[PDB]
């Protein structure tokens, strides 16, 4: 039997599924540690590896990329869990190895591959404490090419009145996503600051794990894919909306939560976003 | 104890000894400083980022 993770229902994704919008024909790149393409609850459309020692993008030696991928698109059937956009065309862009780390050049290489392969949405459940001009250029180029770019805000908690949002989440071209629980309370680990854009479920999130397994993880890594999947649902209903319009529909239809420094615009509501009438984009 | 500023500059062996005394179930992993990492939050994990001399390059912290 299939179980729908609380976070998928919390952002109102099944409302869109009941109208026939499931992310069909929308290309989402999960830039991460690979995706176990053999999982019965996942369908991987393609991929590429930028990790020198791990050429196969369909072998996830860490587990994180498979869990992130299940939040975006675990299949709608009678087993396991349910993704936000269960019909999305899922791409495994491996830029992190078994130890969960990657050089900045490998992440940039994956972004360049995603742009060249016409991805509609990029999810980056990853980050580092320092930026680089090359990393900023890559995410800016993806957005200038029309791609919706989503990233985890970071798990650095608070630090007085200063931002703790990491990179690439800190760049204004990226949608930086923080983590709430089932009660809409910010997780204490969730990064904060002016650059935080929206929140999504990131506490005790059930998803797919390698080897036909399922399990729960915590983090802004788990929140990000709810937003990347939500962007794919919106594009399946509105294929002509630009990335600018998808982003504004998600940010301007949230359920307002706490102060913007800690919660950004609030919790995404993909049902409201998909019904949004734009006045500025 | 969740952060170890006193270990910046120590060797990996020295840092692991102190962290395990303070946090016996710590899941320690060593990585090159200047990398990008997964953003899941693991309360039992302590990543050690090292420089070109293999010394702790940044303040170790749980997560
Ligand atoms: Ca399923």
């Amino acid at each position: 039997a299939q179980s729908v993770p609380y976070g998928v229902s919390q952002i109102k994704a099944p409302a869109l599924h009941s109208q026939g919008y499931t992310g069909s024909n929308v290309k989402v790149a999960v830039i991460d540690s690979g995706i176990d393409s053999s999982h019965p609850d996942l369908k991987v459309a393609g991929g590429a590896s930028m990790v020198p020692s791990e050429t196969n993008p369909f072998q996830d030696n860490n587990s994180h990329g498979t869990h992130v991928a299940g939040t975006v698109a675990a299949l709608n059937n009678s087993i396991g869990v349910l993704g936000v956009a269960p019909s999305a065309s899922l791409y495994a862009v491996k830029v992190l190895g078994a130890d969960g780390s990657g050089q900045y050049s490998w992440i940039i290489n994956g972004i360049e591959w995603a742009i060249a392969n016409n991805m509609d949405v990029i999810n980056m459940s990853l980050g580092g404490p320092s930026g680089s001009a090359a990393l900023k250029a890559a995410v800016d180029k993806a957005v200038a090419s029309g791609v919706v770019v989503v990233a985890a805000a970071g798990n650095e908690g608070t630090s007085g009145s200063s931002s703790t949002v990491g990179y690439p989440g800190k760049y204004p071209s990226v949608i930086a996503v923080g983590a709430v629980d089932s009660s809409n309370q910010r997780a204490s680990f969730s990064s904060v600051g002016p650059e935080l854009d929206v929140m999504a479920p990131g506490v005790s999130i059930q998803s797919t794990l390698p080897g036909n397994k399922y399990g729960a993880y915590n983090g802004t890594s788990m929140a990000s894919p709810h937003v990347a999947g939500a962007a794919a649902l919106i594009l399946s209903k509105h294929p002509n909306w630009t990335n600018t319009q998808v982003r504004s529909s998600l940010e301007n239809t949230t359920t307002k939560l706490g102060d913007s420094f800690y919660y950004g615009k609030g919790l995404i509501n993909v049902q409201a976003a998909a019904q949004h009438h734009h006045h500025h984009h | 104890k969740t952060e170890w500023p006193e270990l910046v500059g120590k060797s990996v062996e020295e840092a692991k000894k102190v962290i395990l005394q303070d946090k016996p179930a710590a899941q320690i992993i060593v990585l090159p400083v200047g990398t990008i990492v997964t953003m899941e939050y693991r309360i039992d994990r302590v990543r050690l980022f090292v420089d070109k001399l293999d010394n702790i390059a940044q303040v170790p912290r749980v997560g």
